[PDB]
């Protein structure tokens, strides 16, 4: 929808942007996710409003 | 809720019952088993040993 | 309230078999619940019910 809808080099530098900063933080995020769900794999306690 | 900065009680003691509860969690699983696993076999080699 | 009531020798080799266990744990416990509140350091959002 932007004004780089021309201009596939341009945009693709945009894209390729977002890509590379995505893969850098990419392995923090998963490693901290598995970390934060180590509880809920162990006892995933059900409360009746879940 | 929407007038937090009005009252201000209130939303410190929600943060600390946040915090408190899912630091439960994760305490409970982690250092709580693991106590539960390992102290037992501690308390053999420790005993035999002395 | 356990058998070692007397020994206090063997009780304090227990007592100390338990606190290294805890030791051992404390700091990846600690750790684990920091990256656990990370989301919540940055924006502790409250809910209603909460």
């Amino acid at each position: 929808k932007s004004s780089f809808a021309k201009h596939p080099s341009a945009r693709k530098v945009i894209s390729d942007a977002a890509a590379t900063v995505l893969a850098d933080r990419s392995y923090a995020t998963s490693d901290g996710i598995e970390i934060s769900l180590k509880p809920y794999k162990f006892d995933p306690d059900i409360q009746p409003n879940e | 809720l929407t007038n937090k900065y009005y009252c201000p009680e209130v939303f410190l003691d929600a943060v600390a019952t946040k915090l408190a509860q899912t630091a439960v969690l994760f305490l409970n699983v982690e250092m709580l088993n693991d106590f539960y696993v390992r102290f037992p076999r501690e308390v053999e080699a420790k005993l035999h040993e002395h």
